[PDB]
């Protein structure tokens, strides 16, 4: 039971990470991709990718 | 006076469904087991504070309570909010009215709006000019106090008024139990059921076992 | 190509990813047709002061950002949070227009995070603000000896005193009157009350498409669902913040969502 729970916990935190800013103006990639011209989307998406 | 808000006043935080999930939040709420100033409206309505969202409440069979004068000074020098329910609808204003000394109804200014057993929980909070009024019209059975049992609260209203509102005053049909809790930034762990209704909420600023929860 | 070889020994070698392409685009919106009163916002006969700037809220209409985008009569057009070209397609929760006249030497103070005698006491700007400000001089509209303009948390109207009037003379350059207008755009996850000139479109189901429900983007198999949305509920979600049903804004109904099948491609040889 502990093995299974550890793996599920790891997966869940990994997927939850997707909703974090890490310093971006958003965590929904398409918004930055649908809000900013490339000269700044470059910076934002770069932060998110890192 | 003072009375013990057993588990009252859990409202649906935002407009997003969920199901079968224990989703924690951090929003304005009424802490568990607090003191709500049970007011004797037998045969009163003094000026009360509107600090950061007044959980109101009442329990009245005939809605003697029909007025809600919110603001900073309530003197027509600043825009003074006003709420009235006249036998069919909800009535909202902003205009500067020079009221009398005692807010009661017998038994520049730019915005207007129109639209015991009766448990009617509330919450009256303000965020970024979006005045809010949640609600629930509910059949219950108690005249003494705010009983046990648990029931959530929907939203009803939002308004972008942006009024500097500091205190307020209920206004009755002066010819009854009605309370005033108060709210502050707690953090709940509210639980959803299969149909999508909040069946059980858990504060954790309260006590250790709640923080372990 | 992926093994960097010419001889592939017997095995099973993952090579790529098969992700079904989306079939088409589907755009739904509330059928509303009001025009936001951008005329008075920009053709006001008398603009407010820097301490008494007006804040009039617009809602429940459509806004053509191109007909204001082409405006060369204005001196500046700088949009911080978003690319102003995409405004015509972006649509969001609310707007807030703030008009007032300033001197030419203050237009730099209006920026997210900037300071100055104007940017701090009488007009603070938000730090996380998303939107932009427009401006233009008014040498032939305000200055005649125009001294009826005074100056003293963001957007607080704090209506020897600091009262002081601006000395405006039509013969001035940096000392000229400058009309300014700023907009605020709060991109909350909420039913949008205003949307740009985007025409609603039909809906198709059981097929990888590109759904856009009021701005909610993503691709999936829009199948009908029996999730009992209580009438105050707009979106759905799941264990880990994944949209899992929506409400068609043009006509109420609750339909599921599932991202259509992908999965790596393995090659046996």
């Amino acid at each position: 039971q502990d093995v299974v729970n550890q793996n599920a916990q790891a997966l869940n935190t990994l997927v939850k990470q997707l909703s974090s800013n890490f310093g971006a103006i958003s965590s929904v990639l398409n918004d930055i991709l649908s809000r900013l011209d490339p000269p700044e989307a470059e910076v934002q998406i770069d932060r998110l990718i890192t | 006076a003072y009375t013990n808000s057993f588990t009252r006043g859990v409202y649906y935080p935002d407009k997003v469904f969920r199901s079968s999930v224990l989703h924690s939040t951090q929003d304005l709420f009424l802490p568990f087991f607090s003191n709500v100033t049970w007011f004797h409206a037998i045969h009163d309505n003094p000026v009360l504070p509107f600090n950061d969202g007044v959980y109101f409440a009442s329990t009245e069979k005939s809605n003697i309570i029909r007025g809600w004068i919110f603001g900073t000074t309530l003197d027509s020098k600043t825009q003074s909010l006003l709420i009235v329910n006249n036998a069919t609808n909800v009535v909202i204003k902003v205009c500067e009215f020079q009221f009398c000394n005692d807010p009661f109804l017998g038994v520049n200014c730019t915005f207007e709006y129109v639209s015991f057993k009766n448990l009617r929980e509330f919450v009256f909070k303000n965020i970024d000019g979006y005045f809010k009024i949640y609600s629930k019209h509910t059949p219950i059975n108690l005249v003494r106090d705010l009983p046990q049992g648990f029931s959530a609260l929907e939203p009803l209203v939002d308004l972008p008024i942006g009024i500097n509102i500091t205190r307020f005053q209920t206004l009755l049909a002066l010819h009854a139990a009605y309370y005033v809790g108060y709210l502050q930034p707690r953090t709940f762990l509210l639980k959803y059921n299969e149909n999508g209704t909040i069946t059980d909420a858990v504060d954790c600023a309260l006590d250790p076992l709640s923080e372990t929860k | 190509c992926t093994l960097k070889s010419f001889t592939v020994e017997k095995g099973i070698y993952q090579t790529s990813n098969f992700r079904v392409q989306p079939t088409e685009s589907i755009v739904r919106f509330p059928n509303i047709t009001n025009l936001c009163p951008f005329g008075e916002v920009f053709n006001a006969t008398r603009f407010a002061s820097v301490y008494a700037w007006n804040r009039k809220r617009i809602s429940n209409c459509v806004a053509d950002y191109s007909v204001l985008y082409n405006s060369a009569s204005f001196s500046t057009f700088k949009c911080y949070g978003v690319s102003p070209t995409k405004l015509n397609d972006l649509c969001f929760t609310n707007v807030y227009a703030d008009s007032f006249v300033i001197r030419g030497d203050e237009v730099r103070q209006i920026a997210p995070g900037q300071t100055g005698k104007i940017a701090d006491y009488n007009y603070k700007l938000p730090d996380d603000f998303t939107g932009c400000v427009i401006a233009w001089n008014s040498n032939n509209l305000d200055s005649k000896g125009n001294y009826n303009y005074l100056y003293r948390k963001p957007f607080e109207r704090d209506i020897y005193f600091p009262l002081q009037s601006y000395g405006f003379q039509p013969t001035n350059v940096g000392y000229q009157p400058y009309r300014v207008v700023v907009l605020s755009f709060e991109l909350l996850h909420a039913p949008a009350t205003v949307c740009g000139p985007k025409k609603s479109t039909n809906l198709v189901k059981n097929k990888c498409v590109n759904f856009n429900f009021n701005g909610l983007t993503g691709t999936g198999v829009l199948t009908e669902s029996n999730k009992k949305f209580l009438p105050f509920q707009q979106f759905g979600r799941d264990i880990a913040d994944t949209t899992d049903a929506v409400r068609d804004p043009q006509t109420l109904e609750i339909l599921d969502i599932t991202p259509c099948s992908f999965g790596g491609v393995s090659v046996i040889t």
